[PDB]
Order: structure tokens, then sequence, then C-alpha cells
């Protein structure tokens, strides 16, 4: 989320290269997929014990 | 005489691939290779004739 | 009894029946070539051959996962023959390759016809090898 945020602000101040916005979208999506694996691991660790 | 004392067995927490367990692993291997089997035979039947 | 290895032999009778039909069509194509024709038997052959590899390439990964090491080993001489005709000698081509732009000049025409009867002789012996070890693994 912090990588995708600082690469979104570069995409707001230098829009001459547009690929800053799409790649920062990828870090915003790889972050949320790492929550889900984390929250499945977190909840399943409780239920096992 | 001499006997064995073990801890009384329990619910036995699941693994990662515990969802596969209603069918034996010999079934799942036959399912995967029948999947490529019917897909090749679909391809043979539809391309030629 | 029925098992996963017995199913790996059932599933390769069905696909070796396709492999012999690739080769009956492959001996007719070069016999009709000599009678007449280049550009069509370029295109008609070129579409056929890549199914013939990967079906046999399926058999390699199927008997590897079935733990059939004699059967995987008997598919090895046809396999490493197949890697040579696609990685080092599919001469230049670049449409698919191999039974492509390179026809007459007639020296590959003799090499293909020796191959075309060598494919059928292996596949007809593979069909009865697969039919035997099917009946073997079922009864035993
Ligand atoms: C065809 C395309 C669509 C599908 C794509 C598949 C991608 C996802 C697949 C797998 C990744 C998720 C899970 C990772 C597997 C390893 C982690 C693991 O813990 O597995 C353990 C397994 C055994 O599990 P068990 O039930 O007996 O647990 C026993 C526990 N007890 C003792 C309590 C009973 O043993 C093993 O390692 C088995 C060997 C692991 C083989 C999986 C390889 C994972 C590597 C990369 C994943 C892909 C990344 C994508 C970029
Ligand atoms: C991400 C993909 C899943 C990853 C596979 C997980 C396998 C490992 C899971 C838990 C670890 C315990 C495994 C240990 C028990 C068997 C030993 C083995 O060798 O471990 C692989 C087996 C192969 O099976 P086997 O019993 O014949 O080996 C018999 C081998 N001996 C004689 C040594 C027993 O387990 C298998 O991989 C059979 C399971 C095959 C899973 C694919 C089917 C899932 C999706 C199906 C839908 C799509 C297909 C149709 C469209
Ligand atoms: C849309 C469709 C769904 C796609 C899902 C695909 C996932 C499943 C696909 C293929 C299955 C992979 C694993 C199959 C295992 C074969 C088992 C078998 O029936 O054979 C028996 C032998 C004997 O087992 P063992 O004594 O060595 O184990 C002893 C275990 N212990 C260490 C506890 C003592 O098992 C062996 O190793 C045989 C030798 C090596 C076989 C495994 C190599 C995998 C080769 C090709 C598959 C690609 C994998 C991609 C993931
Ligand atoms: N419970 C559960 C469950 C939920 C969804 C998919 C599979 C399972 C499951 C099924 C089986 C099983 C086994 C034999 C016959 C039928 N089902 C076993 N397990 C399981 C539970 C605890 C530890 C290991 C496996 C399981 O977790």
């Amino acid at each position: 989320m912090f990588i995708g945020f600082i690469l979104s602000n570069i995409g707001h101040i230098r829009p001459h290269r547009t690929i800053l916005a799409f790649v920062s979208g990828i870090f915003f999506i790889l972050s949320g997929l790492s929550l889900v694996v984390g929250l499945v691991l977190y909840i399943s660790s409780i239920n096992d014990e | 005489g001499i006997s064995i004392m073990i801890k009384k067995p329990q619910k036995s927490k699941p693994g990662v691939f515990s969802f596969l367990d209603p069918l034996a692993y010999e079934i799942w291997m036959c399912i995967v290779f029948a999947y490529i089997g019917v897909s090749v035979v679909l391809f043979l039947v539809s391309r030629f004739s | 009894a029925f098992t996963f290895a017995a199913f790996c032999y059932m599933l390769t009778l069905v696909l070796c029946a396709s492999l012999i039909f690739f080769v009956i069509w492959h001996i007719i194509a070069f016999d009709e070539l000599r009678t007449d024709n280049i550009e069509r038997i370029c295109c008609l052959l070129r579409k056929l051959v890549v199914p013939e590899y990967s079906i046999h390439g399926l058999f390699c990964l199927m008997f590897l996962c079935a733990a059939e090491w004699v059967t995987l080993g008997l598919n090895i001489p046809l396999l490493f023959y197949h890697l040579w005709r696609y990685f080092h000698r599919p001469a230049d081509g670049s449409e698919v390759m191999y039974d492509a732009v390179s026809i007459m000049n007639a020296d590959i025409l003799n090499y293909c016809q020796k191959e075309s009867w060598c494919k059928l002789a292996f596949y007809l012996l593979s069909f009865f090898y697969y039919l035997y070890s099917m009946v073997y693994t079922l009864v035993s």
C-alpha cells in the first residue's frame, strides 16, 4: 500500500509517463490479496488451537 | 502385564489439502488425467472429421 | 483390480489408436506426393505432427506419475527422437516446421519414408504393449 501510494503521487505530478498509475494499481491489488491470505492464516490458526 | 499408555485421540486439526479427502488421491489423479483425456479426444474429434 | 496405473494403460490404448491414424495418413501423403503438389502437402502434413508429439508427450508425464518405469523407459527412445526433430533439426521452416517448405531435392523424401514405416512399427508394437499391461494390471 505504501509502494502503491508513492507511485500514485508520482503519477499525479508527472503524468507525461502514464504507466505510474497502472503499476500502482497492481500494488494496491497485490496488497489486498496479501490481507486475505493473512486473514485466512490468522483465523485458521485460532480455530486449530 | 506391561501395556501402552497413549493420549486419547482428538479431532485432529486439518491440513492444507484436507478438502481433497472425501475422495482418495488415486481418484483425484484419475480425474486429472481423464480431464486431459477427454480434452484430447474432443480435439481429435472436432479437428479431424 | 482397477487402479490408477491400470487407467493409465486404458487411456493410452485410446490415444495410440490416434497415433496409428496419424501414420497411416502419413504414408499415404508421401505416396500421393510422388504420383502428382508441394504447397498442399506442406500445409496438410504441417498441421498433423504437433498433436503426435504432445500425445506421446502426455504418455511420458502420465507413466511418470503412474510409477511405470519400464513403460516410461520404452517411450524414451521415441521421446528423445522427437526432441531432436524440433529443437535442433526442424530445418529452418518458421511456419510450424518439419514437413514444410523443404520437399523435393529428394533426400529428405527417402528419410521421411523410412521414418513413416518406423513410426507405424513402433505404434503397432506400443498398442499391444499397452493392451498387454492393461490386462496385466487388471487381472493381477
Ligand atoms: N471437515 C471438513 C471438510 C470440509 C470441506 C472439504 C473437505 C473436508 C474434509 C473431509 C474429510 C473426509 C475424509 C474422508 C471422507 C470424507 N471426508 C476429512 N477432512 C479432514 C479433517 C480433519 C483433518 C484432516 C482431514 C476434511 O477436512
